[PDB]
């Protein structure tokens, strides 16, 4: 969050994979909510490996 | 709640949706009565198969 506040960065995607947890998901959401944040948060980790490319 | 809500004026949210169990949904709506924003403009959709089980 901190290298966040560094950019002063406003609008971004969140890419992630279920597999670390949703903690950060929560964070970054819970930040985002009072720094008038717009996340764009997708789970790329649900994806099957057989066609991981199309998606 | 009373922070919670007051940080939802700002964005002056008039649309929630709820996601919560049958006594947090108790819960939140009091706190919604005794900050009195049931009034009309505002809506809620509470997401949940036990809407007429609320005491609404």
């Amino acid at each position: 969050l901190s290298l966040i506040e560094y950019y002063q960065w406003d609008k971004f995607a969140y890419l992630y994979d279920s597999d670390r947890g949703l903690s950060t998901l929560q964070a970054v959401l819970d930040s985002a909510a009072e720094k008038k944040w717009q996340v764009t948060a997708i789970n790329v980790g649900n994806i099957n490996n057989d066609k991981k490319d199309e998606t | 709640y009373r922070s919670l809500f007051q940080d939802l004026e700002l964005k002056k949210e008039r649309r929630v949706i709820l996601d919560c169990e049958r006594d947090k949904v108790n819960d939140i709506v009091d706190q919604v009565i005794t900050i009195g924003k049931h009034v009309k403009g505002y809506h809620y959709i509470i997401a949940n198969l036990g809407f007429t089980d609320g005491d609404l």
